[PDB]
């Protein structure tokens, strides 16, 4: 499952102040050296309810957050990162992640 | 606007969703149920964020509206607001908002967030002085000259064609900017905004970065994605804390070496080869390399506190300098000529270990490291020392799988054979090279990958 996927621990402190969106961390495949790879996020948080607390960018990779979190209402989200070439084929096996919500 | 009847809140609210959201704030039943102006006047904030509203039509009825929260709606008209003069705080990012003329008298606006609409033109945002929170990235806007009377503005982002700069020169209140993905190349304007303290500018055209030597209040900067080369400036940002300058062309990482309070770094996709610079650097808990020049990486033993580390595409043959960091949770190293991975038994708290496309032949020595969850080995390559032709020539299958067991061949060249631990050929003439490939799913602890590779045997 691992294959060509880059990926940083994600954490973010709640209470940030903006400009909104927040780089977290940028997400990459090394697929990219053999053609381009776009990305995407599924999850509570992205896709479903709080729909895109968290974004990515879709050409970069950058995965953002678009407003302030909160510890005590949610102090953690499950994510799962997609990477596919202009065709739509997965080049990797979606990546659960983690974001942890910190002081 | 004032209701005079009683009048039924759908009549008020003729988007369904805001209607249904309006009953519930207005403590009614049905949305058919009557409210007075004075129930109205009574609403003060509204939090009405991902409900699939479509227009606000009746809320120029809530005259006592502070704050507002449509975000992630589908608006595009947003009229209702011309008139609600008391607004100091406007979410509505994610919409398909482009005519923001609607804005242009709320005067006491102290936040606005307009980001991910279908904005051009914003003109109307001129006479909003006390603007400090501004938010406009992912619009469509290349004119930035309303903004210049923005001198309360201490937050900041928009996008993504502009080029000119010069609307922010008044604007020296700015704390936190965000450039990223316009057409910027010239950042001469920066240097007035002495008291930017995070600066974001990835995807530009930067390669002048001198503008940025008097923001020493800097303590985040992000130039990923740019034509930087020269970094001498970088030197004078001694409170830096968090640094990236990847996707760049950097060779001379000798202004970072006194940038000692820096825990993030990244460099990666650059033009690296001297990682001596960074000796000092003790801080750190996550460095990109990947995608350099590297082959000596030995002054990477002296980043004790690294969690995070990514070297893949380099030139490097010895990782044992990666065995120092003790910490290390994450390690990349993919794209390189590593054999020996003996030292990385000292990683004890590895989770994450990346490191197919090199010259793995033995997995046992990472037999213990019981904690990865996430492991990548395929495609392994070497090229054995030649050995003499002769038609029965026969050699040692050197491939290891974590348990100590042989790995047998997935495929073996020039019709060759396999009886543990030899590979042997019946070569009727001369040839000057056999070669054997493997192919093994594992598992260590919970990382899973395939150990795969290919080896060339030259004959002489
Ligand atoms: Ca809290
Ligand atoms: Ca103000
Ligand atoms: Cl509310
Ligand atoms: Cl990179």
């Amino acid at each position: 499952p691992l294959g060509s996927w880059v990926i940083p621990p994600i954490s973010c402190p709640e209470n940030e102040k903006g400009p909104f969106p927040k780089n977290l961390v940028q997400i990459k495949s090394n697929k990219d050296k053999e053609g381009k790879v776009f990305y995407s996020i599924t999850g509570q948080g992205a896709d479903t309810p709080p729909v895109g607390v968290f974004i990515i960018e879709r050409e970069t990779g950058w995965l953002k957050v678009t407003e302030p979190l909160d510890r005590e209402r949610i102090a953690t989200y499950t994510l799962f990162s997609h990477a596919v070439s202009s065709n739509g084929n997965a080049v990797e096996d979606p990546m659960e992640i983690l974001i942890t919500v910190t002081d | 606007a004032t209701i005079t009847q009683d009048t039924p809140i759908n009549q008020i609210f003729t988007d369904t969703a805001l209607a249904e959201k309006m009953k519930t704030v207005l403590g009614k039943t049905n949305v058919t149920d009557t409210v007075s102006q004075t129930d109205l006047d009574q609403v003060t904030t509204l939090q009405a964020d991902r409900l699939g509203i479509k227009s606000i039509d009746g809320v120029e009825y809530l005259n006592n509206l502070t704050q507002i929260n449509f975000s992630n709606n589908q608006l595009t008209d947003i009229t209702p607001l011309k008139n609600l003069t008391k607004l100091v705080d406007i979410l509505m990012n994610n919409n398909q908002i482009a005519d923001i003329t609607p804005l242009a008298n709320l005067t006491n606006l102290t936040g606005l967030t307009l980001f991910n609409n279908q904005i051009t033109d914003i003109d109307p945002l001129k006479n909003l002085t006390n603007l400090n929170r501004l938010e406009l990235s992912s619009n469509t806007i290349s004119d930035i000259s309303a903004l210049s009377g923005l001198t309360s503005l201490q937050q900041l982002n928009f996008g993504n064609q502009v080029t000119d700069l010069k609307p922010l020169a008044n604007l020296t209140t700015l704390e936190r900017l965000d450039i990223s993905s316009n057409k910027v190349s010239d950042i001469s304007v920066l240097a007035k905004l002495t008291n930017l303290e995070s600066l974001i500018a990835t995807n530009n055209q930067i390669s002048d970065i001198t503008p940025l030597g008097i923001l020493t209040n800097l303590d985040e900067l992000s130039l990923n994605g740019n034509q930087l080369k020269d970094i001498g400036t970088l030197a004078s940002l001694t409170n830096l804390t968090d640094l990236d300058l990847a996707n760049n062309q950097i060779s001379n990482l000798a202004p970072l070496s006194g940038l000692t309070k820096l825990t993030e770094l990244k460099l990666g996709a650059n033009q690296i080869s001297n990682i001596s610079p960074l000796a000092g650097l003790t801080a750190l808990t996550n460095l990109e390399l990947n995608e350099n020049q590297l082959e000596d990486i030995s002054p990477i033993s002296n980043l004790k506190n690294l969690t995070y580390l990514t070297l893949y595409f380099n030139n490097i043959s010895d990782i044992s300098p990666v065995s120092s960091l003790t910490k290390l949770q994450r390690l990349f190293f993919s794209n390189n000529k590593v054999s020996d991975v003996s030292s990385l038994a000292n990683l004890t708290n590895i989770n994450w270990l990346s490191a197919g496309h090199n010259q793995i032949s033995d997995l046992t020595p990472l037999a213990n490291l019981t904690r990865i969850t996430q492991l990548g080995l395929n495609d392994q390559a070497w090229t054995n020392a030649p050995v003499n032709y002769k038609a029965n020539v026969s050699i040692p299958n050197t491939v290891k799988n974590v348990t100590g067991a042989l790995i047998a061949p997935a495929t073996i060249s020039d019709g060759g054979s396999y009886t543990e631990p030899d590979i042997t050929w019946n070569l009727p003439s001369y040839t000057n090279e056999v070669s054997y490939t493997f192919s093994q799913p594992v598992t260590i602890g919970k990382g899973t990958t395939t150990f795969s590779g290919t080896v060339t045997q030259p004959l002489k």
